[PDB]
C-alpha cells in the first residue's frame, strides 16, 4: 500500500512532522518500507502562459514563443516540445531556477533565438516519466504562483506493508482512521453527497450465489465520454499512490478504491446481453481475461456474468471485451461486497493479482459500497459528463457478514499483558476504534466496527489494547517459573562434541542446500529417483538430496576453482529418500558426512608432501567412532557403492547394523565433476551412533603382563580385522590386548598371500603368568585364526 | 582400468583419542544439570584464610569444628580449605539476591584412609531468593540424584548440623548392599551467614548443599578405591573415555 | 505467562548476543499463531531500525488444539532468522557467502 | 560454520533458563506447517511463505 | 520445585572454555590426569632448583609436605608410575592451581591456574602403515600451537 502523505492528513493532521508520523503508523502494526518524496528537489518553477508561439526562424522543430510569469515583462523562451502551444497553462524554470541534478537555468540562445528560461516536462522536474511533451496546467493556474505550492510537491509517498489482518488499511480512510486513534483526534470525512438518479435507465441484476455476494450494487451512467481527460488533481492522488492514469473510467474506480478501499468496476452496457447474473462458473467455463490470456475456472470460482457468458471473475480481473473501450458511451458501474472465503486463492489459481482481489479475499467494509458508489457516480459525470439512472442494489441481508459482540474480561486482559490499563483508557481506545462498547462488572462489551475483519475473539481486543497503549509503554518483567532440571542420559553422544572433534581432526563445516542438481546427482547416484520440486527456483537447485556428497563435492570444485586444492569438510543435515514405508513417502533421516582431498598437511618443512588415502580418512571415522565407546564392535566390509572405487570403499558397520559408507570417490566420477585429483567421501546416520557406552570400572592387575607376537599369514582377501577380531574373542580371561603392528606381502610369502604380525598382551588380575600358560593361551589363538581362516603361523 | 584393491578393515591413520578424568566426568556432569538451572559455575583459591572457611561459615575460632577438623594449616590464618564456599562468601558480599552459584574445587582434609584421601573434590551449591524453602531443597536434590544415577532411586533425607545452615540435613541413598549411603550434606542458609554477606534472612532465604565428587564417581561408574583416582594409572583413566 | 515477560525475555536475549545494552523496539505485528503479535528491532550502528525478531503470546487457538486450556495457561512464541542474526554479529554483508562456503569465508570463523 | 556458531549461543543462552532442543522433518504436511498455526488452506500465509510444495 | 525468576546469566563470546581446550588435548592423544598439590621437595628441588616452595608444618608426610610450584612434579611422578607398569608410552595433561609465594598477592602465596603436560615414548602406538618414531620438540609444539590457535592469537605468539 502506497499513499501521499498530504491526502491522508485531509482527514486526519496531527501536530507532528514527517518522520514522527511514518513512525507512528510502523507503531500502529503498518510497517512503513519507505517514504519517498512526489517529486524532485528544485526551485525558481513558476506557471506560465503562452502568450505568443511562433515557428523557429533557424530551428524546423523549434517554436519560439512569449511567456507570462507575472513579471514586469513577458519572456523569451524557445520550447521544441509538439505540444506548445499559444493558450497553454505551463510550468516556467525561470532564469536562475536550479532543477534536478544542479541543472542551473540560465540565459542562452538555442539555434539562435534568445531563451530567458525553460518550460518544463514532468520528467524534468522529478514527478515522474512522462516526457512526451511540457506540462499541461489547467486554464485557471496562478500565473505567479511556485508550482510547488499550485501541484502540492511538498509531499512524501508513504509505502506500508499491511499483514492480512487489518483489511480495514488498504485504503486512505483506513490508515487516516487508525492514525487518527494513535493521535486521540477526530477523523476528517469528506461530504460525499448521494446524486440523484436523472434518468431511470436500469437493467435485470440477479444473484445466484448470494452466499459469495451478499451486496451487488450496479448503476446505469448513460451518455459517458470515455476519452475525457482525467483531471490533474486525480492524476497526482493516484501516481503517489502507485497507480498509472490509464483513462477517465477506470481513473475514478482506482481513486475510490484509493480513496475508500472499495474496489469498483466499470462494465460496457450496450455488451451486456440481457442483464447481470452473480453466479459460480460453470466446471471448464472459459474466459478471456483483460490481459489476453484466457482463464479455465472451475465450479468454486464467482464470476460476474450476462445471460449467455461469463464477463469477468467476481472481485478479481475485469474480461477483455465486456470492459470500458474507445467507443464506450454507457457504462454499468459495479460496487459489491464478496465474502473473502469466496474470493481468496481464486486470483493465485490464474497467477492474478489485483488491488480488487487483494482486497476482497481479506475483506472490504461491508457498509462501505452505497457512499463508494455514490463517490464514483459523482466523480465520473463531474469528469467524463453523462446522467446517472437509480442505483440497483442487490443485498442479501442474511448472508452480510455480523458484527461481532465481544466480551473483554479485566482478568483475562491483566493475565496476558501482565500490565494494568485503567479502565478509563481501555474504553476508550475501544471506542475510538469504532466499538460500540457497553462497561460491565470487570468486563467490556465491544461490538466489533463493520471494517475490521480482525475482531472475533477476546484477544483480539487485547491486542487492540495493547497496541494503542503502545508495546513499549509496557514494561519488562522475567518469567517467574519453577526450575526442573529435566532429563538427562549420559548414553547420548552429543552431534556437538562429534563436529568438535572434526575441527579438531582438520575438518571445517559447511552447509549446502538441501536442494541440489538432479544432473549431478544423477552422476553421483545413478538411477536413483529423488523427490523432485514441482515449480523449483531452479532445475539447478529442484531435487532433494539423496545424500550430502552432491552438495559436499560442488564445495570441494567451488574451493579447487578458487585456488585451493586441499580441501577437508563436513556437513550434518538430513537427507530426503523415497519410501512408501516412510511417512509421507520420504524418509527424513540426519546424516554426518564429509570429503578430504589433497595433500595431508599444508607445506610443512617437516611433514611429507603426500595425498590422503584411504586409511587417512578412515582414521578420522575411527576417532568419531571411537566417542561412542564401541570401536571394537565396528566392522569396515568392502562393498560395491557406484559412486565408490570398488577396491577402495567400504561400508561401515557397528554391531551388525550399516551405519554409512566410506570410500575413494571412482575415477570416472572423479574426471567427471572436473575434481583435482583423488577424494575421499564419506557419510554416517546420526542416529545409528548418537549413542555411547556408560562406563563400568573393572579391575586393574597388580601382575606384571607378557607379549607375544605371531606371526599369521593368510590368504590376501581375508580382512585382517577378523584375524585380529578373532583373537579377542578366543582370548577373554588373559589375553587383554591384540595389535597389528606389520602387514608383509611379497618375496617370503607366496604370491596372493601375506604375513600378519601380531602382538598378544596376556594378563591376569590374580597370578603372573608363566610360559606354560602363556603358550596355551597362544596356541589357543592360533588354532582358532586355523579353525577360522585356515591361517599358519610363521 | 586398474586394480588397485585394498583391506578395507585395516586399522587406520590416526593418533589414539585420550579422556578425561572420571572425577572430571563427574563435575561436568553436575554442572550441566545446574546450569539448565540457571547457576553459575564459581572458583576460588584452594589456600584460604581462617575467615572465609570458618568465620564467615559461622564457625567462630572457639568452634569445635576448627582445631578437630583435620585441616592443614600453614600459620595461625592461612590454611587449606576444607570447603569450597569462600567463593560463595565473595559472591554474596558484592552482590544482591538473586544469588545462584555451584562451587567444584579440591578441598584437603588430614587423614589417609582406603575410603579418605588428602586431597578430594567437593562441590557446593547455592541459591538465595525470596521464598527459597526446605520443600524446594528436597525437590532440587532429588531432580538432581534422578539425574545423576538415572533412575528412580529411593532417597532420604535426615537431620545434621552444619554451622552454616538451619536446619541442616544429609542425603542418603539406598545402597546396593541394602544400607543407606551418605551422599552429600545440605540445609537451609544460616541467618548469620546471609547477614554477614548483607543479605536480610526477613526478606531472603536459600539453602546450600555439598557432595564429595570421588564418592558420588565410585557410585556412578562402580569405582571400588578411591586410590585409583590420583593414582592416575592410565589402564584405569582410559576406561573413562 | 504476559506480554510483560516476552518483553523481558527477549530483552535478556538481545543484550546477551550481541553484548551490548543496546535500543531496542517492540512494535505490533502480526502472526496466525499469536496473539498479541509483535516485531522487534536493535538500533543499528547505521542509524536505522532492523528487524531481527517476531514474536507474540500464544494464541488461544493453537492452545486448544494441542489439548492445553487457555483460560489456565498462557505463553509467548518467538522466531529470528539465524543467517541475519549472524551477519549482524560478525558484520557479514552478503548473505549468499553463507552457502557459497568458501574456505576463505569459513576459516574467518575458526 | 557461522550460522553453527550462533545456532549453539543462542542454545546456551535459553538453555539456562530451562529451554530444551527440539528438532523435527524438514519436508512436513499441511497439518502441522499451517493448519496447527492457525493457518487454513484458505489464508494467504501459504503463498507468502512461498511454499514449496510437492502436492 | 523452586520457584524463581528465569534471568540469563552474563555471557562472554570472547571466553575460551578450558573444557574445550581439554577436549582438543583429548583429540590430539593426551590423558587427562590429577596429581596431589603438595608434592615431594626433594623432587621439587630437582625440577625447580633454589626456589622456596610453600611447606606446611604438618604434613601427611614429608613426600607431601610442599605445595606445588608447578604441574610437572606431579606429571613426571604420573611418567614413572606408569612406565614402572610396564607402560612407555604416557601422554597426559592436567589442570590445576601453582603455589608460588608473593609478598604482593593475598595471603602471600600467588595461586596461578596453570594447563601442563608431558609427552613420551613414541609418537604413535605400533602401526601396521606409521613407523616407531619417538616424539621430539616439533611434536609438542604442534600440539600446543593448536591450543594456542583456539585463542585466534597463535600469530602473535613467540617461541
Ligand atoms: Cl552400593
Ligand atoms: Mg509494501
Ligand atoms: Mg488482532
Ligand atoms: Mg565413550
Ligand atoms: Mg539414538
Ligand atoms: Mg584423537
Ligand atoms: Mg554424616
Ligand atoms: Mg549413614
Ligand atoms: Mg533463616
Ligand atoms: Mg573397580
Ligand atoms: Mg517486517
Ligand atoms: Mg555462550
Amino acid at each position: 500500500m502506497k499513499f501521499s502523505e498530504l491526502w491522508l492528513r485531509e482527514w486526519v493532521n496531527p501536530a507532528i512532522d514527517s518522520d514522527a508520523l511514518a513512525n507512528q503508523i510502523t507503531m500502529a502494526g503498518l510497517e512503513v518500507d519507505g517514504v519517498e518524496p512526489v517529486a524532485g528537489s528544485f526551485h525558481g518553477v513558476v506557471v506560465g502562459e503562452v502568450v505568443e508561439c511562433a515557428q523557429h526562424p533557424n530551428a524546423d522543430k523549434l517554436r519560439v514563443t512569449k511567456v507570462n510569469v507575472g513579471g514586469d515583462r513577458l519572456l523569451d523562451i524557445v520550447c521544441g516540445a509538439p505540444n506548445c502551444r499559444q493558450g497553454l497553462r505551463v510550468a516556467v524554470a525561470t532564469i536562475g531556477a536550479v532543477l534536478p541534478g544542479d541543472f542551473k537555468i540560465k540565459a542562452a540562445k538555442l539555434r539562435g533565438e534568445p531563451s530567458e528560461g525553460m518550460l518544463c516536462s514532468f520528467s524534468e522536474l522529478g514527478i515522474s516519466d512522462d516526457h512526451s511533451g511540457i506540462i499541461e496546467l489547467p486554464a485557471d493556474a496562478p500565473i505567479g504562483t511556485d508550482i510547488r505550492e499550485y501541484l502540492k510537491l511538498d509531499d512524501n509517498t508513504i509505502e506500508i506493508s499491511v499483514t492480512p489482518n487489518r483489511a480495514d488499511c488498504l485504503g486512505i480512510i483506513g490508515v487516516a482512521r487508525d492514525v487518527a486513534v494513535l493521535n486521540q483526534l477526530p477523523l476528517v470525512q469528506p461530504e460525499i453527497v448521494p446524486v440523484g438518479a436523472t434518468i431511470d435507465d436500469t437493467l435485470p441484476i440477479t444473484v445466484e450465489a448470494p452466499e459469495a455476494c451478499p451486496r451487488y450494487l450496479g448503476r446505469v451512467v448513460k451518455g459517458i465520454n470515455v476519452k475525457a481527460p482525467t483531471p490533474l488533481w486525480m492524476k497526482e492522488k493516484l501516481r503517489r499512490c502507485g497507480i498509472r492514469s490509464i483513462d477517465a473510467v477506470v481513473d475514478v474506480t482506482n481513486y475510490v478504491l484509493l480513496e475508500l478501499g472499495q474496489p469498483m468496476h466499470a462494465f460496457d452496457k450496450d455488451r451486456i446481453e440481457g442483464g447481470i447474473v452473480v453466479r459460480m462458473a460453470k466446471e471448464g467455463e472459459t474466459l478471456v481475461l483483460l490481459d489476453g490470456t484466457e482463464a479455465k475456472l472451475n465450479a468454486d470460482t464467482l464470476v460476474i456474468a450476462d445471460h449467455n457468458k461469463a464477463l469477468a471473475m467476481g472481485g478479481i480481473f475485469g474480461g477483455e471485451h465486456s470492459g470500458v473501450n474507445d467507443e464506450t458511451q454507457n457504462v454499468l458501474l459495479e460496487c459489491a461486497f464478496f465474502s473473502p472465503l469466496s474470493i481468496t486463492g481464486r486470483a493465485r489459481r490464474h497467477g492474478l493479482h489485483t488491488d480488487a482481489s487483494h482486497r476482497y479475499e481479506r475483506g472490504v467494509d461491508p457498509a462501505l459500497q452505497h457512499k463508494a458508489m455514490e463517490r464514483a457516480t459523482r466523480l465520473l459525470i463531474d469528469i467524463c459528463g453523462g446522467e446517472a439512472g437509480p442505483v440497483i442494489d442487490i443485498t442479501n441481508e442474511a448472508t452480510l457478514p455480523k458484527r461481532a459482540t465481544i466480551t473483554l474480561r479485566r482478568s483475562k486482559l491483566d493475565r496476558l499483558i501482565g500490565h494494568h490499563i485503567a479502565d478509563e483508557q481501555v474504553t476508550d481506545i475501544l471506542r475510538r476504534l469504532g466499538c460500540e462498547v457497553t462497561e460491565g462488572k470487570d468486563e467490556w462489551q465491544a461490538v466489533a466496527p463493520s471494517w475490521r475483519f480482525d475482531m472475533e475473539i477476546e484477544e483480539d481486543l487485547v491486542e487492540e489494547v495493547a497496541r494503542v497503549y503502545g508495546y513499549n509503554n509496557i514494561p519488562d518483567e522475567p518469567v517467574q517459573a519453577s526450575l526442573i532440571m529435566g532429563t538427562h542420559r549420559e548414553a547420548d553422544l552429543s552431534l556437538k562434541r562429534v563436529k568438535t572433534l572434526l575441527n579438531d581432526k582438520g575438518y571445517q563445516e559447511v552447509i549446502t542446500y538441501s536442494f541440489v542438481d538432479p544432473k549431478v546427482q544423477q552422476m553421483i547416484h545413478p538411477g536413483v529417483e529423488a523427490l523432485l520440486l514441482p515449480s523449483p527456483i531452479s532445475v539447478e537447485m529442484s531435487a532433494m538430496r539423496l545424500s550430502l556428497w552432491t552438495g559436499l563435492l560442488a564445495t570441494v570444485v567451488y574451493n579447487q576453482n578458487r585456488q585451493q586444492n586441499r580441501v577437508r569438510i563436513f556437513e550434518s543435515g538430513l537427507r530426503f529418500v523415497p519410501d512408501t514405508q516412510a511417512p509421507l513417502g520420504i524418509r527424513q533421516d540426519l546424516m554426518l558426512a564429509g570429503v578430504i582431498c589433497g595433500n595431508r598437511y599444508e607445506e610443512h618443512w617437516n611433514l611429507a608432501k603426500e595425498t590422503v588415502d584411504f586409511y587417512d580418512l578412515k582414521g578420522d571415522l575411527e576417532s568419531v567412532l571411537d566417542l561412542t565407546g564401541k570401536l571394537n564392535e565396528v566392522e569396515f566390509r568392502a562393498e560395491a557403492n557406484p559412486a565408490l572405487h570398488p577396491g577402495q570403499s567400504a561400508a561401515i558397520y557397528l554391531k551388525g547394523e550399516r551405519i554409512g559408507f566410506v570410500g575413494v570417490v571412482h575415477p570416472e566420477l572423479e574426471r567427471k565433476l572436473d575434481l583435482n585429483g583423488r577424494t575421499l567421501v564419506f557419510e554416517l546416520e546420526w542416529n545409528k551412533l548418537a549413542d555411547r557406552v556408560v562406563p563400568q570400572a573393572r579391575e586393574i592387575s597388580r601382575f606384571p603382563a607378557n607379549r607375544r607376537d605371531i606371526a599369521v599369514v593368510v590368504a590376501e582377501n581375508v580382512p585382517a580385522a577378523d584375524i585380529l577380531s578373532e583373537c579377542k574373542k578366543v582370548g577373554v580371561n588373559q589375553v587383554v590386548g591384540v595389535n597389528l603392528f606389520d602387514v608383509y606381502r611379497g618375496k617370503g610369502v607366496a604370491e596372493g598371500y601375506k604375513s600378519l604380525a601380531i602382538s598378544l598382551i596376556l594378563q591376569d588380575t590374580s597370578r603372573t603368568l608363566e610360559e606354560e600358560e602363556i603358550a596355551a593361551t597362544v596356541a589357543k589363538c592360533v588354532e582358532a585364526l586355523k579353525e577360522r581362516f585356515q591361517a599358519s603361523l610363521r | 582400468l586398474a586394480a588397485e584393491t585394498i583391506d578395507v578393515s585395516l586399522p587406520g591413520r590416526r593418533i589414539e583419542n585420550g579422556g578425561l578424568h572420571p572425577v572430571t566426568r563427574t563435575i561436568d556432569r553436575i554442572e550441566s544439570f545446574f546450569g539448565e538451572l540457571g547457576f553459575t559455575v564459581a572458583t576460588g583459591p584452594e589456600i584460604e584464610d581462617d575467615y572465609h572457611n570458618f568465620d564467615a561459615l559461622n564457625i567462630p575460632g572457639h568452634h569445635p569444628a576448627r582445631a578437630d577438623h583435620d585441616t592443614f594449616w600453614f600459620d595461625t590464618t592461612r590454611l587449606l580449605r576444607t570447603q569450597t564456599s569462600g567463593v560463595q562468601i565473595r559472591t554474596m558480599k558484592a552482590q544482591q539476591p538473586p544469588i545462584r552459584i555451584i562451587a567444584p574445587g579440591r578441598v584437603y582434609r588430614n587423614d589417609y584412609d582406603q575410603t579418605h584421601t588428602p586431597m578430594f573434590h567437593q562441590m557446593e551449591g547455592l541459591i538465595v531468593d525470596t521464598n527459597i524453602s526446605f520443600t524446594n531443597l528436597k525437590g532440587t536434590l532429588h531432580d538432581f540424584l534422578r539425574n545423576f544415577f538415572e533412575e528412580d532411586l529411593q532417597i532420604r533425607f535426615r537431620p545434621s548440623y552444619f554451622p552454616f545452615t538451619e536446619p541442616s540435613a544429609e542425603v542418603d541413598v539406598m545402597g546396593k548392599n541394602g544400607k543407606w549411603l551418605e551422599v552429600l550434606g545440605c540445609g537451609m542458609v544460616h541467618p548469620n551467614v546471609l547477614r554477614n554477606v548483607g543479605i536480610d534472612p526477613e526478606v531472603y532465604s536459600g539453602f546450600a548443599f555439598g557432595m564429595g565428587m570421588e564418592r558420588l564417581t565410585m557410585l556412578r561408574y562402580g569405582v571400588t578405591d578411591l586410590r585409583s583416582f590420583f593414582e592416575n594409572d592410565l589402564r584405569f583413566l582410559k576406561q573413562f573415555k
